[PDB]
């Protein structure tokens, strides 16, 4: 019969041929996501397995290059700004230039944004676009009510194009902010391209702030953690560290 | 020493052994983002010759990075076998080359030989090396050690179940483990990448791992791959330790960034020692990869297969039960398509046998990278053939979590027919056991995780 | 038949077998310059979804060229066991890709399945297959044919000493000879491409090989690759006979353009076995390779994958000793770089191995394509697990006269003595006896022309 | 020290502990074939793989160097090219090689003969050095044994990314009887200076297989000598008119 790979039937496909037990495989193959209990041909994978396989790689590797319109960025009233790097060609390549601000970025920060705030939010849409339309409107707004209420002083936010998680420690220092938040889209997966990533250091400095500085919060998407629930713990998080005024592995617990 | 050399009626002239490390490399993306990567073929050709004609010597008292500066060259430096440099600090790199590659050369020459190399020299060899050498050379410089499994035993090869989830969910995580012993894979170890760095996230996916371990007698080890300082109180704490692993990197600096001090890893050994339930004598796993120094800023204008190079001197001082390179974990902007990938995945493997160490490799890619799952069969089959002590595996190597493609449960399956290799003994005969192996090939019922139930 | 399928919501439609068959091909630089290709990375994966599904009589009953116009296409379908097509003539493309990989389908089921088949529906299980399939598939389907040498035996891998002149110089082409066997090449065939084609020639190259042999008393036989006309007419008038080799393509048209048809093929059939100085009954010798179809202009809007198959039909007709792509010989307009380089490499050997013929590579490459010597040992090396019968052998795979290069006599002791394993017993004899090789190794006096004076 | 492309290092014997080292030196000589380079194991020596990857730098280089605009005017040539127009673009279509451009046919039919019975026809191929070096050794001998005792002369011109089948137009645009192709074979490890003869009787694009031309190759100075080859083309072209066939339709 007819069948579309991507669809949900083709997603639960159990290719098991005379299982022990046939309703565990099924009891599986619903406690993951992974690509469990589709079979074998000898030692190798089932033809249809590897049909879905490759079927989800054309997927994955359109939403490398697809980038957030820069309509939908001014339809959330963001300030747009970009790193060193001009396009997504370039992004790939070049790590270093997106971990800086452009000469324009550094002037726009200090022009319209507040002023040595408590809490800084800060996001770009790094390795993934669609972990920044799918999860914005869910995850931001309770963040930014949580922090206020009740808060402090709040940064406004703005969207960094074609930034890596470095790019934080320059906002930092140029905002005088004593928390960063950096939510960021990590690398595409195969099944999904949704996930968001959140990185928070206290304080940055460029010239000694380590990578082990920050705390990660990690596959924050529909298929991981929610990003309403995920707003939330990165409320407690930004909170915790102005208290023990530390990040990554320098706090306790 | 010669810094250069006439080619073609052109002379190629070059700063410093730095700088010769660096233009040796093959082509790949990483050394050109440095800025430190040959700027043709002649050039390239040209930096090994100079290189090949440098003496041990040379390059011994010239590392990338100066001993008072950064203790990873402390520690390289101070390993090595004083007796064993000095009977080879004057063979220049060409004939150490040959000399690893000749069939009169025994396993136990080499076994004496590399306590007088440091990384640098290490990485010197591989850069003079073909895809051949790398392959050649590399099988006939097998380590073997021993944790609750045996690995690196010639005709074996093993593989790590890495049953990673979104949210570290039990059930998730349980899944994948029963899938992956139904095709055999697990005698490296059932190691997990946690979503959360905390203690009681760490003891909750331990005991999920060895309730497996415990309900089925399995002869294996568990592991959570989290920062090595959440592994060492959790398992003072009274979680099950098994293999104990850190992520590592070539330079002081670039374990600065990890946040990892010399003292943690001695501490992590000690750690071992008292609690942790191996049966061998050897408990820890590091993984590497080409590409890290550079991201942390570390690499002080080294490329990153000398870099790559120091690590493997690095984890030999502390002898871990396993180490493998994640090839292809980061992205294109170090290695960009499968030529690179793979070339680098043979070096690797290569520098890690040369340094002594358990070396493995995680064959994967990202999907920004211009590579794709056939990129993956290719070279876990080529370092296979090399002896590549274990791979990862995954269900159809999709990592729904750390965003890459790995090798999978079939794929460890496949080379072991394909070559007539086995697993470690002690899993080999678990597998037999539980009816999924016999004769080191899956039985009728084996690939179906419901036999566990 | 489904010509149609939805992929993301998304319906591709394909207008015949013929476009199904293009379009599901990994992506190379030969589909493109054909205007067969894909256009996305979708429609690919669609277009073996709807491959995958159709059934083998979907494929057999619609070839690439008509029966009534195309004698290769009427040989292909004459040799059919129809009631071997019977059992799988409903069976879909999915289901004979599955077929061919489980290891519960032995040797005997595959030799008896295989004559069911055509050469499009060979393609068409090579389309859906990754490398690791056309691996392990190709390894599970030995050919073994005889000449003077036993060839194709799981467990030996065997070489063509390639001893070409630019000027057909016989002391330039005993002086190839002799490096060849000194490494254990030469117990495939020992072939000289010529570079002038006449009978006076051809003979004096003959004499040449045959010196060699009948002074050492090699079990093994020469060849000289001319035209099939210029060779029968040579051992006609008494030139000692081997191996009588033509090119051959996979449709009429291409044959006449290479001027050959098949009734010099049987004439050429006919001489060796009164002539030629073989002790088994398989005397022919064809050569093949992606592309000759197109640069013919005789590919009829097929893919050069599916081409390529074709030959194999063609040449299972003569039961010939040795077949083997020359995978890139050509140029990058038909394969591009080492990705796709390797893909044809394992889908050549595969289509051969599924055909049923003696099947080896020529692992190549040229110096206008996006490749290096790299890539031609991670390519034998790949095929030497697929259980590739043979690859070619010249003095570091320069080929002086074709420009080209190919694998070193270096290269097949590497992988012999890499994957344990050994030439043809009747060869490995000779080697053993010439104190060359011992236990499957070369000895230390091994690689040394100078010891057959 | 040592250039890897000298001859020293061309003549370089590798071997460890050979059986007899005065036949290595023997055989190394009578071949340019890389012989003699001995082995590490079952790999090659350090200095032959050097070597190799040496040449093979210099081999990738001979691909896309063109024959300048100013050597092909210091011997009186037609400048024409094909449907291609950059040498990018002429490695990956052989088919706009095998045909000529617009600007091409108005050029041909204007200064050149009509009906002529051999055409000399010279193109780059796909190697410049099989061209500039072996042009005034094989050209202007030639030309002269085609006049010299022979028949109508067709005009010489020079096609630009050309192909083997870009003959069959030129065949019956001017008309010849017999057309003779000049163009550079793909370049070797070792050299890239190897020139092909390509020459079909009467060429039609309808109808001329591949196997219709005979093929004269690796015309250089390690193997064909340029003078030698030129005087066995003029020979060869006098017997295509004779017998009225090329190729395989060809007799002796
Ligand atoms: C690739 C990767 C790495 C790479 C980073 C190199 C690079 N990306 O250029 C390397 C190999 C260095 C690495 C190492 C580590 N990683 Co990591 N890594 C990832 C991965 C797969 C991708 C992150 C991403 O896509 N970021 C978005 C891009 C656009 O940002 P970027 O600026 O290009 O990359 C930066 C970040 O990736 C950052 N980074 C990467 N890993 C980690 C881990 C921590 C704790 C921090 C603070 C930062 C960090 O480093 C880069 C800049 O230097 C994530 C998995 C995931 N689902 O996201 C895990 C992940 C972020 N890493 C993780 C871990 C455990 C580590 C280590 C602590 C391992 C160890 N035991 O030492 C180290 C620590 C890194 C450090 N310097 O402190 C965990 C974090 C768990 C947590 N909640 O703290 C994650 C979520 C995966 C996992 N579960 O194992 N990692
Ligand atoms: C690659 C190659 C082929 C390829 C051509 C595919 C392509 N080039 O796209 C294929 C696989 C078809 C091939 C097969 C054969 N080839 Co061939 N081929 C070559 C090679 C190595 C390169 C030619 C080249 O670079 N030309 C320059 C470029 C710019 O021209 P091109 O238009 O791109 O190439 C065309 C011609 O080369 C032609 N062609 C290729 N080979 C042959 C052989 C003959 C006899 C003819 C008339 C034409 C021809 O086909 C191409 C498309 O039109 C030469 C070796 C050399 N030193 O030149 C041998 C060479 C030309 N081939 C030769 C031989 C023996 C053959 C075959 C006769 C083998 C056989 N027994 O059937 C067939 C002939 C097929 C034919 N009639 O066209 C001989 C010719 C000997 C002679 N006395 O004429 C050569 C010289 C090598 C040798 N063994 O000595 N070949
Ligand atoms: C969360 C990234 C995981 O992948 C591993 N990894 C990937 N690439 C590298 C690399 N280049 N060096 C060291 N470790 C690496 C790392 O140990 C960590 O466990
Ligand atoms: C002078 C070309 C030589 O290489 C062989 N060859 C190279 N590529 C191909 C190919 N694609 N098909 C058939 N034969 C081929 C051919 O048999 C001839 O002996
Ligand atoms: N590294
Ligand atoms: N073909």
């Amino acid at each position: 019969h007819a069948l579309d790979l991507g669809s949900a039937e083709a997603k639960a496909w159990i290719g098991v041929e005379n299982p022990h037990r046939a309703d565990v495989l099924t009891e599986l193959r619903r406690s993951t996501v992974a690509r469990v209990c589709t079979g074998r041909a000898g030692p190798r994978p089932r033809t249809q397995a590897l049909l879905r396989f490759l079927a989800d790689h054309s997927r994955s590797k359109d939403t490398v290059l697809k980038e957030v319109p820069e309509e939908w960025v001014k339809a959330q009233g963001l300030l747009e700004v970009r790193s060193e790097i001009s396009d997504k060609n370039l992004y790939l390549t070049r790590p270093d230039m997106g971990r800086r601000l452009c000469a324009e970025a550094v002037e726009a920060l200090k022009a319209q944004c507040v002023a040595n705030p408590d809490v800084q939010v800060v996001i770009s849409d790094g390795l993934s676009t669609d972990a920044i339309t799918v999860n914005y409107e869910e995850i931001l707004p309770p963040l930014m009510a949580g922090l206020k209420q009740a808060g402090l002083k709040v940064g406004t936010p703005f969207f960094v194009r074609y930034g890596r998680v470095k790019i934080e420690d320059q906002i930092g220092e140029i905002l005088g902010a004593k928390v960063v938040i950096l939510l960021v889209g990590e690398r595409p997966g195969l099944g999904q391209s949704e996930s968001l990533s959140c990185y928070a250091v206290y304080s940055p400095r460029m010239a000694t702030t380590v990578e082990a500085d920050r705390t990660c919060i990690s596959n924050i998407h529909q298929g991981g953690t929610p990003p309403v629930e995920a707003a939330a713990v990165i409320v407690d998080l930004a909170k915790r560290m102005l208290e023990q005024k530390a990040s990554g592995i320098n706090m306790t617990r | 020493m010669k810094l250069k050399t006439t080619l073609f009626g052109n002379v190629y002239q070059f700063k410093d052994v730095k700088e010769v490390l660096a233009k040796a490399n093959e082509l790949r993306s990483g050394d050109v983002l440095a800025g430190v990567a040959a700027a043709s073929s002649q050039e390239r050709v040209a930096a090994k010759q100079v290189l090949s004609e440098m003496t041990v010597a040379d390059i011994r008292n010239n590392p990338v990075i100066a001993y008072e500066d950064d203790c990873v060259t402390r520690l390289i430096q101070d390993d090595v076998n004083e007796t064993a440099y000095n009977q080879i600090k004057n063979w220049s790199i060409s004939e150490l080359r040959e000399y690893v590659l000749s069939d009169e050369t025994s396993v136990d020459d080499i076994a004496f030989t590399r306590k007088g190399l440091t990384s640098e020299v290490v990485a010197a060899v591989a850069k003079i090396c073909s895809n051949a050498d790398l392959i050649y050379g590399a099988k006939k410089m097998p380590v073997i050690k021993k944790a609750n499994t045996t690995i690196g035993i010639p005709g074996t090869f093993s593989a790590r179940l890495q049953p990673n989830d979104t949210r570290d969910d039990v059930q998730s995580i349980a899944a994948q483990i029963y899938e992956g012993l139904s095709f055999g894979v697990g005698d490296a170890v059932i190691g997990v990448n946690p979503v959360t760095d905390d203690v009681e996230n760490l003891s909750r996916v331990l005991d999920t791992i060895y309730g497996v371990i415990d309900k089925f007698n399995i002869p294996t080890q568990g592991c959570v791959l989290a920062h090595v300082t959440t592994q060492i109180e959790a398992i003072r704490r009274g979680a099950p330790g098994g293999l104990i692993f850190q992520s590592i990197c070539g330079s002081e600096k670039g374990l600065k960034e990890f946040g990892v001090e010399l003292a943690m890893l001695d501490e992590a050994r000690a750690v071992g020692a008292e609690f942790n339930r191996i049966a061998g004598e050897n408990c820890l796993y590091f993984e590497t990869g080409q590409g890290s120094a550079l991201s942390a800023g570390a690499n002080f204008g080294a490329d990153q297969v000398t870099m790559e190079a120091r690590n493997y001197g690095l984890a030999r001082h502390y002898d871990p039960f396993i180490v493998n390179t994640v090839v292809g974990f980061i992205g294109p902007e170090y290695l960009y398509n499968d030529r690179q990938i793979i070339r680098a995945g043979l070096e690797d493997h290569f520098m890690g046998k040369l340094s002594g160490i358990s070396m493995g490799c995680d064959c994967c890619y990202t999907n920004h990278a211009d590579a794709d799952q056939n990129l993956n069969e290719n070279l876990m089959i080529l370092l296979a053939t090399a002896g590549c002590n274990y791979i990862m595996g995954m269900p159809l190597g999709d990592d729904i979590m750390l965003n890459y493609q790995t090798t999978a449960f079939h794929d460890t399956a496949t080379v072991r027919q394909l070559l007539n290799l086995r697993p470690s003994p002690e899993f080999e005969r678990w597998l037999e056991s539980m009816g999924i192996m016999a004769n080191g090939r899956l039985t009728k019922r084996a690939g179906d995780p419901s036999l566990f139930f």
